[PDB]
């Protein structure tokens, strides 16, 4: 019966197309990543893959669809893809075709958007932590999860914040803070040259660090020729309540968190955000945190985190 | 004439004739028998929530499904109540009313097989609505339930 | 002689490769968009095309190179491409091959980085101004231009700032501010529903706008069923001195500017930035503007802008 | 404010004035004694061997290093009244924008012209502060007009 009704529907839509009758493509909202262009046609957003890494087979499929439907190919600033100029008659066919090749259409609407990660550890020479696997874990746990409004997560491999962790709903940044071993330090002065923030002071036969300036890039540990700089503290630094768009809101620096802590934290922040949100599609996390208070909001997030058993 | 944005959906024949657009009008300037109709001038020319709730403008299934997280459990049953088939819908509504799960039931009754949307708060009145009406039905009783001040209902 | 010396060089590099001798790929710095990965291999950055729009012929070339050299394909957050896992022996060949197809390697080092633009007018339903042609004009005038440090420009089609104009060295955002025509407004209340910032007030048979909240998205003009809202002011709103990275600095809202004014402004901000920068590769525009003062810095930018005309 | 310590909060006032004295090092007199780095609260100074340096991205122009150098190796690079505009406190905090050094006559002219442009563009008396009017018309457009009126005074 489901197939007979769908066949009757397809027959009616084709009949309207052939007779130039009005068609409302209401079923396009059955899928994620669908938007309507200013000219009346549609665009299909492929949810960005973790780290912006795409297989040749994945890009080739997008290229085949673009040439077959004469659609324009757009690359998004979250490292996603958009196929522009799609007719309402072909939207569903393209989404299901993309779905077969693992290219989920999404990162649109009031939900968790595509997680933005930089090459990070193992790829970038400045990378301190792994960003590709963390992005995959976050994508597997929260991809397309509903929220009162868009929710964006960014994972940076180091404090240079290439993916902007300080202005994301939840921002993660790899950090490696130094400590000086006076027995090995000889005041050669090399570490002060690799520090972009100029947090280091070279004095006689030793060196110091201004921890109010140090961002934990770990360059001074890596580039010390005498191995006099050691790891004081290391890990993933977390930020919460960041946002961009109509207004800029800087996220609040929380603390270093383990991967399990990060997953628990992201889940709890979403629970407390959903509990206190009053205006879906208008209030971002930052607005809800500001209205109820950062202290009240974050202390509830902590209480729910302690209760977590899975 | 009086302009109404949903006229394109209705005049094209895409309209499902469900009657959702008319029950949401906060000015009560929309009526529904077998198709939506404006009984007064709309200052917005239909650019409002009548157009926004229409399932034929946009299904909005993706955003609703990810929140509802629907699953599928298949069963079949029959009840003591005589209905279209097993009388399951009426038996379920009777249970919800009797166990205080709902303040009223939004059901389709009939007058000479002409469908009538009704608000039922008693089980005895549920039996009169236990049968399929294949003529166009409305959701008008949901607006009546609101004017009555009912808190929870089953539709 | 140039070719004989190059042939001798290629012969020596091949001999070292075959005998597993050390090679320093010092010539990779002869090109833009080159970086060294943590594992010792290289990545080649294709300067992002305006608006993130790529022709099929262009993406196919990147795909062919990736498969030939078994390189990973990365997409950047400025809508650029990066080929990862390139050997120092193949870097030069790939750059020249990409150059032939119009894919210049760049957006790397202390220079003007790839201009970031959203679909904007004609593409996005929220677009108020054209962003693709403006991005092409800015790219043609400043692509790969040297500066004391990286310089990033972003063009947004509306005030939603998808490409972050408020945290860019120079940020452009399309704006359309409304004014109410009382003869046509009947207080239907539709405009207040399309306003995300809730700047509109519906009162009796009319409507008002709080200009301290209004961001100029123009949604209330577009979606008024009675055409009671008109354009009060329209154009490209410009921001300067913004940035992200190690620290966040919000750019300062300047004023509406014409395309010719924007090009003149970008050029003069770069001239005054270069004149006052003391530490290349450390001081961003925001740091130089803060040190000399925003008033003093912008006053000079204006003086140079007047001399152009 | 008499110095960059901003005891009367020049950065959050409609118009804020702060005394500043920026340093420059005389290498012939500097011997790297290290005393200047101790009097710097912002830690903008670097002592290296027989000399010293200043990070002008950190230096706030307090002039303590010039005053407290025992060898008179630090001299005045730049000096005067640093001006801020568009700041405020109360229901919300708005930081004023750092303009430039100004002479007393320039400060009086500037205060007058900021008030004229503020009055010209204000739409809601008793609700809109200078910062709100500057934000609505744009800082560039607002300050450009203030400068044009300042030039006409002379
Ligand atoms: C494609 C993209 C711009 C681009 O050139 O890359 C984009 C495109 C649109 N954005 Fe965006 N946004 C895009 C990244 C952003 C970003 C930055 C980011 O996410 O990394 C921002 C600001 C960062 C943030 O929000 O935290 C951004 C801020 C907005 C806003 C205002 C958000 C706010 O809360 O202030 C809207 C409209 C709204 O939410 O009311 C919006 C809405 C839109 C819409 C869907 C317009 C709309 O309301 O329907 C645009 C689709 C037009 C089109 O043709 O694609 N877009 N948008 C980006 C999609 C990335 C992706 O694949 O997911
Ligand atoms: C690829 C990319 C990350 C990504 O996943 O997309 C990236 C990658 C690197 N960035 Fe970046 N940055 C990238 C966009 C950004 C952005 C966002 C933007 O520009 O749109 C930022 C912050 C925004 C800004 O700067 O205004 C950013 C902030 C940095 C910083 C910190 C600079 C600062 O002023 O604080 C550095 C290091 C530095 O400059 O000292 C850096 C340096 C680097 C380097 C080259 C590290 C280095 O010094 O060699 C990274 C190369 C690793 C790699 O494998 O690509 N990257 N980087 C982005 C390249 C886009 C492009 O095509 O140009
Ligand atoms: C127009 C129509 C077409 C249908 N087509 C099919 C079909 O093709 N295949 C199929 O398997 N089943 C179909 N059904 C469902 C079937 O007719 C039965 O209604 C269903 O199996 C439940 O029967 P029941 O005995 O359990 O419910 P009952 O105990 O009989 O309760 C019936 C309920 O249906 C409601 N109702 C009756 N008419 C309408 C109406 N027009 N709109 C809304 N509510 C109404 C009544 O208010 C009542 O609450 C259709 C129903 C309708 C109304
Ligand atoms: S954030 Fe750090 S690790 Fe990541 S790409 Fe940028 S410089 Fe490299
Ligand atoms: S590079 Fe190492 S040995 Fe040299 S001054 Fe720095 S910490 Fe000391
Ligand atoms: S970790 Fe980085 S920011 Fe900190 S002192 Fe070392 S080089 Fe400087
Ligand atoms: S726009 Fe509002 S008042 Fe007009 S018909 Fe629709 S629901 Fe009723
Ligand atoms: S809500 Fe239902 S009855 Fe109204 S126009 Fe839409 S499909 Fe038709
Ligand atoms: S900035 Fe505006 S015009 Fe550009 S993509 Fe975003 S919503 Fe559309
Ligand atoms: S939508 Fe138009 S007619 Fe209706 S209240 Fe707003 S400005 Fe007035
Ligand atoms: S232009 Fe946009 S922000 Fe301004 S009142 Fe209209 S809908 Fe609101
Ligand atoms: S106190 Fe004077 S002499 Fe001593 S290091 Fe500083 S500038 Fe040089
Ligand atoms: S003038 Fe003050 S802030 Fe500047 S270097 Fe000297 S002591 Fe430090
Ligand atoms: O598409 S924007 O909402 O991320
Ligand atoms: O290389 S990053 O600065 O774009
Ligand atoms: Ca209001
Ligand atoms: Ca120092």
């Amino acid at each position: 019966l489901r197939q007979l009704k769908l066949k009757r529907f397809k027959k009616e839509v084709e009949r309207r197309r052939e007779n130039n009758e009005y068609v409302s493509f209401y079923w396009t909202a059955d899928y994620g990543g669908i938007g309507k262009r200013a000219d009346g046609t549609y665009f299909i957003r492929v949810r960005a893959k973790p780290g912006g890494w795409y297989k040749p087979e994945e890009i080739k499929e997008i290229l085949d669809i673009a040439e077959e439907y004469n659609a324009k190919i757009k690359v998004t600033d979250r490292a996603g893809y958009e196929l522009h100029g799609i007719s309402g008659f072909d939207v569903e066919d393209i989404v299901l075709r993309l779905r077969e090749k693992g290219l989920l259409t999404g990162s649109e609407g009031p939900l968790v958007r595509a997680t933005l990660a930089c090459p990070g550890g193992g790829n970038c020479s400045s990378g301190l932590v792994d960003t590709t696997e963390l992005a995959r874990i976050i994508e597997d746990n929260f991809k397309e999860r509903p929220a009162p409004y868009k929710f964006k997560i960014a994972i940076s491999g180091c404090p240079n914040g290439c993916v902007r962790p300080q202005v994301h709903d939840i921002g993660i940044a790899g950090v490696k803070y130094p400590k000086v071993n006076e027995e090995k330090c000889n005041g050669c002065g090399r570490c002060a040259e690799v520090c972009k923030v100029e947090a280091i002071d070279i004095r006689g036969e030793t060196s110091y660090t201004n921890y109010n300036v140090c961002v934990g890039c770990g360059k001074c540990i890596k580039n010390c020729p005498n191995e006099a700089r050691e790891v004081k503290e290391e890990g993933y630094l977390v930020y919460v309540g960041g946002k961009t768009g109509r207004e800029v809101v800087e996220g609040v620096k929380m603390k270093l968190m383990s991967v399990d802590e990060i997953i628990n934290f992201i889940d709890k922040v979403l629970v407390v955000y959903g509990k206190y949100a009053e205006k879906p599609q208008r209030e971002r996390l930052a607005a809800v945190m500001k209205r109820v208070g950062y202290g009240k909001f974050l202390e509830e997030v902590k209480e729910l985190m302690k209760k977590e058993i899975c | 004439m009086y302009e109404w944005k949903l006229n394109e959906i209705v005049d094209s024949g895409v309209c499902a004739r469900c009657g959702t657009c008319t029950i949401v009008c906060p000015n009560g300037i929309l009526t529904f028998d077998e198709r939506p109709k404006l009984i007064d001038e709309c200052l917005r020319k239909g650019h409002g929530m009548c157009f926004e709730v229409c399932p034929r403008v946009s299904s909005a299934k993706y955003q609703i499904k990810i929140r509802e997280k629907f699953y599928e459990k298949y069963y079949y049953a029959k009840s003591d109540i005589e209905g279209q088939d097993g009388g399951v819908v009426t038996a379920f509504l009777k249970y919800l009313l009797e166990n205080g799960k709902i303040d009223g039931a939004i059901v389709v009754g009939d007058e000479c097989w002409k469908p009538v949307s009704l608000v039922v708060q008693n089980a005895e009145d549920l039996l009169k609505t236990a049968k399929s009406k294949y003529a166009i039905s409305t959701l008008d009783a949901l607006r009546k339930a609101g004017e009555m001040g009912l808190e929870k209902v089953a539709v």
